[PDB]
RNA sequence: CCCCACUAUGCUUAGCCCUAAACCUCAACAGUUAAUCAACAAAACUGCUCGCCAGAACACUACGAGCCACAGCUUAAAACUCAAAGGACCUGGCGGUGCUUCAUAUCCCUCUAGAGGAGCCUGUUCUGUAAUCGAUAAACCCCGAUCAACCUCACCACCUCUUGCUCAGCCUAUAUACCGCCAUCUUCAGCAAACCCUGAUGAAGGCUACAAAGUAAGCGCAAGUACCCACGUAAAGACGUUAGGUCAAGGUGUAGCCCAUGAGGUGGCAAGAAAUGGGCUACAUUUUCUACCCCAGAAAAACGAUAGCCCUUAUGAAACUUAAGGGUCGAAGGUGGAUUUAGCAGUAAACUGAGAGUAGAGUGCUUAGUUGAACAGGGCCCUGAAGCGCGUACACACCGCCCGUCACCCUCCUCAGAGGAGACAAGUCGUAACAUGGUAAGUGUACUGGAAAGUGCACUUGGACGAACC
């Protein structure tokens, strides 16, 4: 399979962890 | 090319067809009856039986033409060994009876020992290892060495530095150096042996 | 100096040795023409049933 | 059909006889040959194919061998190998097998057919492999001591596979000679060599250092007699035309070697063909093409 | 990313933290192998029990709650939005894709002659003008043109005619409607109707010669044919690719003008700031001039224009603007950088004719002939080919898809204004992911960085390691 899904998992987590370090 | 695959050279030596049937093999004598049944392609223009007949100086001929003047190049080719007789003839009358015994006045021969000199043992060729290549030096096979003497000394007589000079006494004198293991011919030989040994290093990036 | 006239036996020895190298590629390349098509051949004969029949 | 093909060939008996009449030549012993030129005088066609010419020919020679159905009316078929699809080839594959059985158990001149004429002979569609396979058994056959009962067979799938010395002609006086041709490139040249001279060669009445000043064509003129050893025993008279210097010497070469075979013994013929000295060089100019700059140079790419 | 140094950290003790691609992604227990089974994967199921799931995204998120956690973990929504998202495969394209064998003037080296440097001829781009059009990466660029002074001419300026040479006309748009004729792979060998079979009767696939499901008409290759052989060169070269070229050969669909986008007359541009492609001439001594067509004599700092200027002649009604000849001048240049073209033999190279077309006109094109070579042996980085595979998120098919930051607007949520999400929507900086995606990818966690993300530690294959010995 691949692993599109675990991509915009990783993605929003990213993003997630970049906002809570911002904010 | 107009002659089919089953055309073969002929072979043009006099003594071969001479040469007492006693002599000949088993092997041989089949090589003989085998070419009574095979097509032969016509004796090119060029060699003949003649027994003054020399394939080095035909070839060095041939790579000295230019543009199909074969006559020309023939022409060069006799001017210079007429020149080299004449040169050797004027040196050994000048000579003492001491050096007479050494001096050479065989001009085929002075050629032939004049590119044999000129002959490079080791080349450089580019040798390639995961993707880049380098000048690693490499021996060179027999017909590689007398074709790389025979340009270099073609090249050498043809460069500009020599002015007004025909070419029949350029390559004269070339010749006459390279016989008694001197002159530009010799140095570029020495150049690339130096070359290689410097590059000696790379010796195992050949594969072959 | 490069100068061959006293280095010629080492030099004939290296010429010699690139002529044996030569012959050596032809004699190689002519004994390695089991092959692997031979033994493929084989195979086909004799192949694998990973399924029922 | 089988019907049609008689039909065709009444008609073409009829047509014969009426070829015969036409012709005004003997209609019995009007032959093939007789109707073929008949044929090209009444419909003149120039087409190059003679394939595509009008053509009057047997129905046997003309329509293909149609291959007779296998089976008769209860639907039977006849050969009890018909249902392999190949049923001729492997009949023969069968026959062979047998005979090598047997003999298995006792104990320059031609080639193989080709697979195509080994198709026309089976009436059947082969392919490269079952040529091969069926070859390869024909030539087992051939090893194992076929005697005549077995090369009786064999043979019928085996197909049959020197300077032409020209004759001495006398001149008024008595004297011997051989007269010869010989072309390279555009050149031709006509060579008479007398049985006996002093090695005079007179090239279009003039003396050969004359007309050939160029020392490679001299050489080339000297090439044949010097190789048979007949260096001043003969005299020659050419006479070349078209081509250049080297042309002309070429076929002058050509011609004096084939004139002198009629004088050197077989032996010596067969070493100058050898040598090369009579074949003639096929090497001609090659036309230009259009769109490139020669016969094989082409216009500079412009990427 | 690669190299070096070094710290937290990996280690011990005592506490915390409580997360993993914590996955053997396959729950515990008992049983069966019988009548199989969407695909793939690790064969299909039965009974019983618990846990969990009910379109995607929002979302490993907000709020609430609990916790030694204070940028955390567990549980976990809704609003706005969309008609999809997704899983497994098949075919193709592609791979900075693997193994093997190769390219035969061919991909690299190797051989010869060139271009890239100079002048000139010519084409094109740009500029200029009132002053065409078309080709314009390979597959344009001495190309339509085997040819422009007027004509040709379709262009521009001015003038003139209107059932007009035509039962009108249009060189007006559309080659992305076409016929016609072709370029291209093709320096290929395959395209294949009609049947049969396999796959559970899915898209699809169809081979092993000691043969295992293919048979195949037809087209092509081949064969046959022209030239000088049966060799070579021509010719031929299918189905398709590039909506490749041509509406300007002509015809033609559609659309458009009809006192003009039609027709006729006079005159006129068709040049060079400059760049670039092709060719010719050269740079000379294997050369220059002469005689001859190859046994010579002079030249040699001169060699070198087919350009410039003047004159004459040829064609024409018209010549400074076309050609030839002569005179005059003796210019740049001194064998050319990376790069690049062609050639496997009567070839490359050099030289000499003839022809098409014109009244005349090319250094262009077509073609005949002469002299006539060197290398042809090694290899697979780049180009490519074939076979066998592998991967694939591409299918407009890598000139793809695609991620994130920054600013471009509308809806919803949380909020003291600001954030988050989604959509609309064109940009900027990268090229992170999809091919070994050019450093394999990803999970947990920590640090760091415009930004995709980099790195450390452990883990996963949802990668491969080419699957006898070498
Ligand atoms: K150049
Ligand atoms: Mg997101
Ligand atoms: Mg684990
Ligand atoms: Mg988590
Ligand atoms: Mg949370
Ligand atoms: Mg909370
Ligand atoms: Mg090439
Ligand atoms: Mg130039
Ligand atoms: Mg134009
Ligand atoms: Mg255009
Ligand atoms: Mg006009
Ligand atoms: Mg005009
Ligand atoms: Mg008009
Ligand atoms: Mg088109
Ligand atoms: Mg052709
Ligand atoms: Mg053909
Ligand atoms: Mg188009
Ligand atoms: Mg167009
Ligand atoms: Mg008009
Ligand atoms: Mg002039
Ligand atoms: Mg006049
Ligand atoms: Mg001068
Ligand atoms: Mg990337
Ligand atoms: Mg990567
Ligand atoms: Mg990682
Ligand atoms: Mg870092």
């Amino acid at each position: 399979k691949n692993v599109l899904k675990i991509r915009r998992r990783k993605m929003n987590h990213h993003k997630y962890r970049k906002l809570v370090k911002k904010t | 090319s107009r002659y089919s695959p089953e055309f073969k050279d002929p072979l043009i030596d006099k003594e071969y067809y001479r040469k007492p049937v006693e002599e000949l093999t088993e092997e041989e004598k089949y090589v003989r009856e085998l070419k009574k049944t095979q097509l032969i392609k016509a004796a090119p223009a060029g060699k003949t039986s003649s027994v003054f007949e020399d394939p080095v100086i035909s070839k060095f001929t041939n790579m000295m033409m230019i543009g199909g003047n074969k006559v020309l190049a023939r022409s060069l080719m006799i001017q210079t060994l007429e020149a080299v007789k004449r040169k050797q003839f004027e040196k050994y009358h000048a000579a003492s009876a001491e050096e007479q015994a050494t001096i050479e006045r065989n001009p085929y021969t002075i050629f032939h020992q004049a590119l044999k000199n000129c002959e490079p043992m080791i080349g450089l060729v580019p040798i390639l290892k995961g993707g880049r290549f380098y000048q690693v030096p490499v021996p060179l096979p027999d017909r590689r060495r007398r074709f790389l003497a025979m340009k270099w000394m073609i090249t050498e007589c043809r460069d500009k530095k020599h002015q007004r000079t025909l070419m029949p006494e350029k390559l004269s004198h070339k010749l006459l150096e390279a016989f008694h293991n001197q002159g530009p011919v010799i140095k570029r030989k020495h150049d690339l042996h130096k070359m290689a040994e410097a590059n000696r290093a790379l010796a195992h990036y050949r594969w072959w | 100096e490069f100068r061959d006239d006293a280095c010629r036996k080492e030099i004939q020895g290296f010429l010699d040795c690139a002529a044996r190298a030569q012959e050596a590629r032809k004699m190689r390349s002519i004994q390695e023409t089991l092959l692997p098509n031979k033994l493929n051949k084989l195979l086909q004969r004799f192949p694998n049933k990973p399924y029922l029949s | 059909t089988e019907d049609f093909i008689k039909k065709q060939i009444e008609e073409f008996n009829i047509g014969k006889r009426h070829l015969a009449n036409m012709m005004g030549e003997d209609p019995e012993t009007f032959t093939q040959e007789d109707i073929d030129r008949a044929i090209a005088y009444l419909f003149p066609s120039g087409l190059f194919e003679k394939r595509a010419r009008p053509v009057m020919k047997h129905p046997e020679q003309i329509f293909p061998r149609q291959r007779a159905i296998q089976w008769g009316e209860d639907g039977r078929p006849f050969h009890y190998l018909f249902y392999t699809g190949k049923q001729s080839y492997y009949s023969l594959m069968h026959d062979v097998y047998g005979m090598l059985l047997n003999l298995e158990k006792h104990q320059i001149g031609s080639r193989w057919l080709i697979k195509e004429e080994l198709e026309e002979m089976l009436v059947e569609k082969l392919s490269d492999l079952d040529y091969m396979q069926f070859i390869r058994l024909l030539e087992k056959l051939l090893t194992s001591q076929c005697g005549a009962a077995e090369e009786e067979f064999v043979q019928r799938f085996r197909r049959s596979v020197k300077q032409l010395i020209e004759p001495v002609q006398y001149d008024e006086q008595g004297m011997a000679f051989s007269k010869s041709e010989g072309k390279r490139k555009t050149a031709k040249a006509e060579a008479i060599v007398y049985k006996h001279g002093s090695g005079r060669i007179k090239v279009n009445g003039i003396d050969y250092q004359l007309y050939f000043p160029i020392t490679q064509d001299r050489e080339q003129l000297m090439f044949p007699f010097h190789f048979v050893d007949r260096l001043g025993k003969h005299d020659v008279t050419c006479t070349v035309s078209g081509g250049g210097r080297s042309a002309q010497a070429g076929a002058i070469r050509l011609a004096m070697a084939k004139a002198l075979c009629s004088f050197v013994t077989e032996d010596e013929v067969e070493w100058m063909r050898q040598a090369g000295l009579l074949t003639t060089d096929p090497r001609v100019r090659e036309r230009k093409k259009p769109g490139q700059e020669g016969a094989r140079r082409k216009f500079t790419w412009k990427k």
